[PDB]
RNA sequence: GAGCUAGCCCUGGCCAGGGUGAAGCUGGGGUGAGACCCAGUGGAGGCCCGAACCGGUGGGGGAUGCAAACCCCUCGGAUGA
RNA sequence: GAAUGCCGGCAUGAGUAACGAUAAAGAGGGUGAGAAUCCCUCUCGCCGUAAGCCCAAGGGUUCCUACGCAAUGGUCGUCAGCGUAGGGUUAGGCGGGACCUAAGGUGAAGCCGAAAGGCGUAGCCGAAGGGCAGCCGGUUAAUAUUCCGGCCCUUCCCGCAGGUGCGAUGGGGGGACGCUCUAGGCUAGGGGGACCGGAGCCAUGGACGAGCCCGGCCAGAAGCGCAGGGUGGGAGGUAGGCAAAUCCGCCUCCCAACAAGCUCUGCGUGGUGGGGAAGCCCGGGUGACAACCCCCCGAAGCCAGGGAGCCAAGAAAAGCCUCUAAGCACAACCUGCGGGAACCCGUACCGCAAACCGACACAGGUGGGCGGGUGCAAGAGCACUCAGGCGCGCGGGAGAACCCUCGCCAAGGAACUCUGCAAGUUGGCCCCGUAACUUCGGGAGAAGGGGUGCUCCCUGGGGUGAUGAGCCCCGGGGAGCCGCAGUGAACAGGCUCUGGCGACUGUUUACCAAAAACACAGCUCUCUGCGAACUCGUAAGAGGAGGUAUAGGGAGCGACGCUUGCCCGGUGCCGGAAGGUCAAGGGGAGGGGUGCAAGCCCCGAACCGAAGCCCCGGUGAACGGCGGCCGUAACUAUAACGGUCCUAAGGUAGCGAAAUUCCUUGUCGGGUAAGUUCCGACCUGCACGAAAAGCGUAACGACCGGAGCGCUGUCUCGGCGAGGGACCCGGUGAAAUUGAACUGGCCGUGAAGAUGCGGCCUACCCGUGGCAGGACGAAAAGACCCCGUGGAGCUUUACUGCAGCC
RNA sequence: CGAUGUCGGCUCGUCGCAUCCUGGGGCUGAAGAAGGUCCCAAGGGUUGGGCUGUUCGCCCAUUAAAGCGGCACGCGAGCUG
RNA sequence: UGGGAGAGGGUGGUGGAAUUCCCGGAGUAGCGGUGAAAUGCGCAGAUACCGGGAGGAACGCCGAUGGCGAAGGCAGCCACCUGGUCCACCCGUGACGCUGAGGCGCGAAAGCGUGGGGAGCAAACCGGAUUAGAUACCCGGGUAGUCCACGCCCUAAACG
RNA sequence: CCGAGGGUAGGGCCCGUGACUGGGGCGAAGUCGUAACAAGGUAGCUGUACCGGAAGGUGCGGCUGGAU
RNA sequence: GCGGGGUGGAGCAGCCUGGUAGCUCGUCGGGCUCAUAACCCGAAGGUCGUCGGUUCAAAUCCGGCCCCCGCAACCA
């Protein structure tokens, strides 16, 4: 049947974007806690 | 006078459409529509705040003129009778000999072609306003302003009428629809005639469907659901309410006055609703 | 976290083919005028049959599966909520 | 040494299951160390509303080529979506941006919030919607509306000519709209041709033929032709379109109206440019100066913003046209022509799938377009088939039990069983015919029947064309032929009677329930006078609703028919300016502490003092409730009648052994040979009963009962057959489980059900195919029950709070 | 209780005998025939239906007879549900 | 042709008396009811009185033993639309008449449907008396209905 | 070809019978009340509606076939 | 198993709180009436289910026994 991932670009960058991030307390907050433990990426990365 | 079906379909036995003979102009006109957006029963935070909405028909908003006193003294010609979507009343085209163009809702028996006209010194006609404290005493009114220069705000749904019951100082009593007794100011307008289309009560929506082109999602009762949704909720088997009958937010149903009592307006109604 | 799911909003698209034959309109009969009746035209409907499409009724298989809900046979809707 | 411990390693099951749709394979020739598996040929089969082709999304080099075979590939591998390397994606016109708005998002102003932040007019953002200029062919191993060729076009800048009151983010028009049905004329597409072109073919008994086979086009500016669409002209007045306005709107007057004129699209044609088959020969060459014509069918597409009907009444903004305003009229704009200018991103490949979502080269999921032919009434259905694409990445044998999918069956025909579950039967079209009942629609495809092919003959109407031929579409009559059989294959209702529930179409427990449950039109109660009630929110603000009592909220009942009785004492709600009670506050009789004292400080009765409660009324489609005992009639029996106790009042109509009846398979009747179910009755209704509605009800139902006919492998009762497995061989090779094991039967014994103890009995060692009695077999630290002063959901006149409201 | 799957049906049986039938007997209020009652006897046999989930039971039509019990109310790593 | 009487019918208006309710005043101990009473209402201020308002229904005197219509039936007043009828004159047509199975139309009241309306009255229903009982007569309440529009029903001691 | 009739399917009328059920007629001396005849002790009858063990009662309108 | 009950002939008070048995109907005697019912005037009948106990004293308070309604009998 259908399952749950249906992959969209728009939608992966509008909703866990960077920019979608720091719009917002909490947002800013994950970036922050991802650069700490020093994630690669900040961010998914998505191609558009 | 309403319309039936023969029963060709299940549906079709009891479901009655209005006749629609008064319409003359069967299309907007497009100078004085607007889009409707649709709600879904949806507030600014998303939230549903008014349950089982959402769904109907597309609808242009044509814009109503309820304060008439913004061109008095210019009569209008009655240029047609459209049907509109967002009120149970038919309206009216206005040509003004102004060149102006207003849409007004119909009262009962206005021809297209006669002149209406708006002011202190009109006629008592059916279809012309006048500041409420100009209409003799006895005179059924609609569109009836609540405080001067706001707008008509009683008196608009199909077949409804004020009946001005008589004077007191700087007030008019009026019965307003419901059979309450209240003071209106004198110099609130109101549109002399009662509101036509009366014969919108008696029709029979027939399906389902009908209620959901209407906007009108289904409605599901307390007594089906669970303890958790509805003071109804839950049982085995059926059940009686058990309890006084309630909303689905706790208050109860059956009787229970949530006008607010210290409401300043108090002192302006004369006699609560009969009936 | 509504890229699954549920409701709404905005904007698009899809529904082979066949059947039934409402109102109306026309003609004729009828009457004081009517109601009405007959034919023809007409093409209404949460109308019928049935693919796509949407379902998931019964049974069988499957059960360390092809599949963490599938396969086959049968069945519901298919201009509409 | 144990923790169903943790990490890792290696065992067992085992050379066992399995190797992923039963669409299908065989041979020959290549290559290579090696070939069922790679390449080529021939044969065979499978898809063909796809299993073919083109987009979009997502994927991200998977594309092409060379060289590779460790791993990946369920086997093999020389092959590959794999390893290495090189190559490959070309645009003013396609898509997106430098244009516009939609929901929504954001947000100068403004509002709100302890902080974070929440709102919000304009404006901005935001597309698969609006607007905007490219068609056909060739070329590469790999890109092409992108390169090239042909013929077209757009916008910007600059200049020239002519024209004009030019000029806008401002005014106005327009853009601009639904559903169903649908006319005329075309195009896409397709069928045919005894006409035109073509390498050839004559077989195996006949055919040198009006023979077979193949092909008979594509695009194209101006002009022209056909069919459509859009559109009145003038004048005067003018107070509205938030300035102006010659525009628009409104009024008036003259002429013009199925026209004409002007303007716009479609199709046709069109200079010109392309393409061009089978067959043969090695992707190409030929064919070939290829031919490129006639007729028919014909859209759901086009003309289009066409027409009619209907109600549920059907985006916005820009481009565009027009009006003017500042300004300016050396301007500026409009038109025609010319030269110049024209940027950024995408473009490979997969794309119903081995490249996307499913951990997999996974029988599942994935939106749009094209989807040919013939026959079957139609069709995107069904069978076969073109183009094109595949034979599903283990094979070879064998022909056991057993399992799956399928085929047939003597006689019987539901005897099977919880149940006709399953499987038969029925099945398309045309014609005849069709009951109770009904809300007059229906029930109805009721039921039940007859017909159905091929050939000859005669004949009626349509469409095209021309009125004719030809083509094509509907028919009517007659005479015949063959078979077991003519919807000869494939797709394609079994029917009837009778109950329960629900009016009905719908909805639901994604993944054990589709129902009688939810919803539903419809009925009633109730609240709401609009800054409505109610809902979300601390608020601002929203929804309600740009609605106004014929409206909006809440609640119950649930089409329709006939109806819906009695009780207001208790609870709720509504009404009640008295009385009772009542907190803060007012009041301050009267006390108290301290000081030399003025004073300071404390306590404090009467009395005044809201809502709420008490109290008085009302109120049932508000919560709810609607009795007991005893007696009585000239046979008996039964009690119309009576007595009394109690209540707020004692169940009315109608129903009743019922989705309700415990005793119970009640009793009687029907149906059966036989009926705990079924239907009809009776009524001592354990324990129906009137909007948690009562009683009915045509029609509807993948609901649940009962019966009958048809028909059958369901069964008496089983037999045979097919293919896929199971078995054997070669290749690959799992799993849960497992204290160790050298693991028999009986009768006893034992923590009470022993391979393991005792006694006896039996028994050479090791396998393979099978069956499931045992290992209290596996799986899951029992989901029942209990315990725990463990937890969680729900309720209330449990306690205590809080929101809200007063 | 770190699981001994719980009714009935179906299939497959096997054992007990307190014997339903069949075989052998004694007593009889055994004339015969046919019964009654007890004894011995487990070799074999012990039907097909209607009803209900039913075991059981009642009923139909037969029969030599339509036996009763145990095997985890025998048997769900055998099926049903 | 010219005249006349009439509650004949339909529509739209509209006038006063009265009952009820509501608001204001004034006012106090009962009112109401009956055969007599009780229920009921009343110091929460009833009854009686005055001013104001809302609303429905029926039209007093005229009124008669009267008038009109086919019957059912029709009564404040006004206007419109319309039916029948009688009288005079003796003008026209020239038997064109009578009756009437079926048909069609009208048809008091109660009753039904859909809206509205609702003061008084009042089946049902509740209560109070009476009563052996009193599912009645009497009293206090009281819902359909009585009223309007449209559509039904079509009955009668629809009688002279 | 037609054809007695046989068969399959579906209708229509009539008859007999049926658990049970409705009212009806009749039958010396059973039970309850007393509706009507007198103003029958509420004048009666009436069409209709509702109610009640039963006659009946009540509403609405009608009749005199009503007494005084 | 838990709850309530048993009293003139019928149906009910009195039991709690020990001394006293009461209400309506019925029954019997009388009246009225032509007569019956109604109505009026008088009166009779209950040792309180039964045995035991407490007590000065028991319908009453406490036990047992008898009978009669009511509620309950759930989890498999
Ligand atoms: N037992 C047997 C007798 O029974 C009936 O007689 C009885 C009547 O039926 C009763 O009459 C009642 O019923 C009638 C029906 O209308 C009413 O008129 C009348 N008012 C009523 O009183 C009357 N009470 C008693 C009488 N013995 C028969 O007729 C009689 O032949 C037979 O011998
Ligand atoms: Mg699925
Ligand atoms: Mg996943
Ligand atoms: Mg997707
Ligand atoms: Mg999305
Ligand atoms: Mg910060
Ligand atoms: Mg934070
Ligand atoms: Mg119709
Ligand atoms: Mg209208
Ligand atoms: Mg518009
Ligand atoms: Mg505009
Ligand atoms: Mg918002
Ligand atoms: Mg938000
Ligand atoms: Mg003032
Ligand atoms: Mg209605
Ligand atoms: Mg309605
Ligand atoms: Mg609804
Ligand atoms: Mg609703
Ligand atoms: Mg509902
Ligand atoms: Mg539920
Ligand atoms: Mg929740
Ligand atoms: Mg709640
Ligand atoms: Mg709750
Ligand atoms: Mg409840
Ligand atoms: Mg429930
Ligand atoms: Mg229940
Ligand atoms: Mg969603
Ligand atoms: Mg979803
Ligand atoms: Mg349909
Ligand atoms: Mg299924
Ligand atoms: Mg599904
Ligand atoms: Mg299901
Ligand atoms: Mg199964
Ligand atoms: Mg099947
Ligand atoms: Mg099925
Ligand atoms: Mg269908
Ligand atoms: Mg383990
Ligand atoms: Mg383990
Ligand atoms: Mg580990
Ligand atoms: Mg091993
Ligand atoms: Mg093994
Ligand atoms: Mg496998
Ligand atoms: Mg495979
Ligand atoms: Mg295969
Ligand atoms: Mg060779
Ligand atoms: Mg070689
Ligand atoms: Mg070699
Ligand atoms: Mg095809
Ligand atoms: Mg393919
Ligand atoms: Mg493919
Ligand atoms: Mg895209
Ligand atoms: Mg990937
Ligand atoms: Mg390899
Ligand atoms: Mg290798
Ligand atoms: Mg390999
Ligand atoms: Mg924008
Ligand atoms: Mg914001
Ligand atoms: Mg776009
Ligand atoms: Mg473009
Ligand atoms: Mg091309
Ligand atoms: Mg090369
Ligand atoms: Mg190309
Ligand atoms: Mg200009
Ligand atoms: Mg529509
Ligand atoms: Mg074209
Ligand atoms: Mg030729
Ligand atoms: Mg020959
Ligand atoms: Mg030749
Ligand atoms: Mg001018
Ligand atoms: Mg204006
Ligand atoms: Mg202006
Ligand atoms: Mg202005
Ligand atoms: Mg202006
Ligand atoms: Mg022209
Ligand atoms: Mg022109
Ligand atoms: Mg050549
Ligand atoms: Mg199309
Ligand atoms: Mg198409
Ligand atoms: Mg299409
Ligand atoms: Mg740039
Ligand atoms: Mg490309
Ligand atoms: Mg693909
Ligand atoms: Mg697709
Ligand atoms: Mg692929
Ligand atoms: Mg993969
Ligand atoms: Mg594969
Ligand atoms: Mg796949
Ligand atoms: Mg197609
Ligand atoms: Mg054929
Ligand atoms: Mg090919
Ligand atoms: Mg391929
Ligand atoms: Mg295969
Ligand atoms: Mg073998
Ligand atoms: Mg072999
Ligand atoms: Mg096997
Ligand atoms: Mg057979
Ligand atoms: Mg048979
Ligand atoms: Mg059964
Ligand atoms: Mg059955
Ligand atoms: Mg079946
Ligand atoms: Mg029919
Ligand atoms: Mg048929
Ligand atoms: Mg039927
Ligand atoms: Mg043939
Ligand atoms: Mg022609
Ligand atoms: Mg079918
Ligand atoms: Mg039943
Ligand atoms: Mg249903
Ligand atoms: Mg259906
Ligand atoms: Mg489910
Ligand atoms: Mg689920
Ligand atoms: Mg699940
Ligand atoms: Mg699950
Ligand atoms: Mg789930
Ligand atoms: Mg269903
Ligand atoms: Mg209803
Ligand atoms: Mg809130
Ligand atoms: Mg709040
Ligand atoms: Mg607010
Ligand atoms: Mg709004
Ligand atoms: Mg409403
Ligand atoms: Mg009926
Ligand atoms: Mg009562
Ligand atoms: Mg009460
Ligand atoms: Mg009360
Ligand atoms: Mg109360
Ligand atoms: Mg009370
Ligand atoms: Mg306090
Ligand atoms: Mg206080
Ligand atoms: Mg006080
Ligand atoms: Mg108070
Ligand atoms: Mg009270
Ligand atoms: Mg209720
Ligand atoms: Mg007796
Ligand atoms: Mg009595
Ligand atoms: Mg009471
Ligand atoms: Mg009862
Ligand atoms: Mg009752
Ligand atoms: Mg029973
Ligand atoms: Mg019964
Ligand atoms: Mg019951
Ligand atoms: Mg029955
Ligand atoms: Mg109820
Ligand atoms: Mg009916
Ligand atoms: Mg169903
Ligand atoms: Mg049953
Ligand atoms: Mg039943
Ligand atoms: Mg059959
Ligand atoms: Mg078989
Ligand atoms: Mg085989
Ligand atoms: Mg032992
Ligand atoms: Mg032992
Ligand atoms: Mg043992
Ligand atoms: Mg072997
Ligand atoms: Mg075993
Ligand atoms: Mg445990
Ligand atoms: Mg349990
Ligand atoms: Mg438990
Ligand atoms: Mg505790
Ligand atoms: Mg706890
Ligand atoms: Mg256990
Ligand atoms: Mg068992
Ligand atoms: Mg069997
Ligand atoms: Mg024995
Ligand atoms: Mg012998
Ligand atoms: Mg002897
Ligand atoms: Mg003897
Ligand atoms: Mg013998
Ligand atoms: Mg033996
Ligand atoms: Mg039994
Ligand atoms: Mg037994
Ligand atoms: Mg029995
Ligand atoms: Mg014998
Ligand atoms: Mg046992
Ligand atoms: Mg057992
Ligand atoms: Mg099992
Ligand atoms: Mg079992
Ligand atoms: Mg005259
Ligand atoms: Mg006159
Ligand atoms: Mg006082
Ligand atoms: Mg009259
Ligand atoms: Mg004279
Ligand atoms: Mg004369
Ligand atoms: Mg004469
Ligand atoms: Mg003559
Ligand atoms: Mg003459
Ligand atoms: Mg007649
Ligand atoms: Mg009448
Ligand atoms: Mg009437
Ligand atoms: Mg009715
Ligand atoms: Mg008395
Ligand atoms: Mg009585
Ligand atoms: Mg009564
Ligand atoms: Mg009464
Ligand atoms: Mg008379
Ligand atoms: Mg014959
Ligand atoms: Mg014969
Ligand atoms: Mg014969
Ligand atoms: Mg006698
Ligand atoms: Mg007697
Ligand atoms: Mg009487
Ligand atoms: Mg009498
Ligand atoms: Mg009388
Ligand atoms: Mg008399
Ligand atoms: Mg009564
Ligand atoms: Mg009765
Ligand atoms: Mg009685
Ligand atoms: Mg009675
Ligand atoms: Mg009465
Ligand atoms: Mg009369
Ligand atoms: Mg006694
Ligand atoms: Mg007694
Ligand atoms: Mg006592
Ligand atoms: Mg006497
Ligand atoms: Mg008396
Ligand atoms: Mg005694
Ligand atoms: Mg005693
Ligand atoms: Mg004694
Ligand atoms: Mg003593
Ligand atoms: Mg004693
Ligand atoms: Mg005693
Ligand atoms: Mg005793
Ligand atoms: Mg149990």
């Amino acid at each position: 049947m259908k399952r749950t991932w249906q992959p969209n670009r728009r939608k992966r960058a509008k909703t866990h974007g960077f920019r979608a991030r720091m719009r917002t307390p909490g947002g800013r907050k994950v970036l922050k806690r991802r650069r700490q433990k020093g994630r690669w990426r900040l961010t998914p990365a998505v191609r558009k | 006078a309403v319309k039936k079906f023969k029963p060709y379909t299940p549906s079709r036995r009891f479901m009655t459409v209005a006749d629609f003979s008064e319409i003359t102009k069967t299309e907007p006109e497009k100078s004085l529509v607007k889009p409707l957006k649709k709600t879904g029963g949806r507030n600014n935070q998303g939230r549903i705040t008014v349950r089982f909405r959402g769904g109907g028909h597309k609808r242009l908003y044509r814009i109503i003129d309820f304060k008439r006193w913004d061109k008095v003294g210019i009569p209008a010609k009655v240029a047609a009778i459209e049907y509109d979507p967002n009120r149970s009343a038919r309206i009216a085209l206005l040509h003004y000999v102004d060149g102006e163009k207003r849409y007004i809702i119909a009262p009962d028996g206005l021809q297209v072609g006669q002149q209406v006209v708006a002011g202190p010194d009109a006629p008592i006609q059916v279809g012309n306003a006048l500041p409420l404290r100009f209409i003799p005493v006895g005179t059924v009114v609609h569109a009836v302003e609540l405080e001067p220069k706001k707008g008509a705000k009683l008196a608009r749904a199909a077949g409804t009428s004020a009946q001005i019951q008589g004077r007191e100082g700087d007030y008019v009593i009026l019965r307003l629809p419901s059979g309450e007794l209240r003071k209106v100011h004198g110099e609130c307008y109101a549109t002399v005639g009662a509101v036509g289309n009366a014969d919108h009560k008696n029709i029979v929506l027939g399906k389902a469907g009908r209620s959901r082109w209407l906007g009108r999602r289904p409605h599901v009762r307390g007594a089906a659901m669970n303890p958790v949704d509805h003071p109804h909720g839950g049982g085995e088997g059926r059940a009686p309410r058990g309890r006084p009958p309630a909303s689905p937010w706790g208050w109860q149903t059956k009787g229970l006055k949530t006008r607010k009592r210290r409401k300043p307006s108090s002192r302006f109604i004369i006699a609560r609703r009969k009936k």
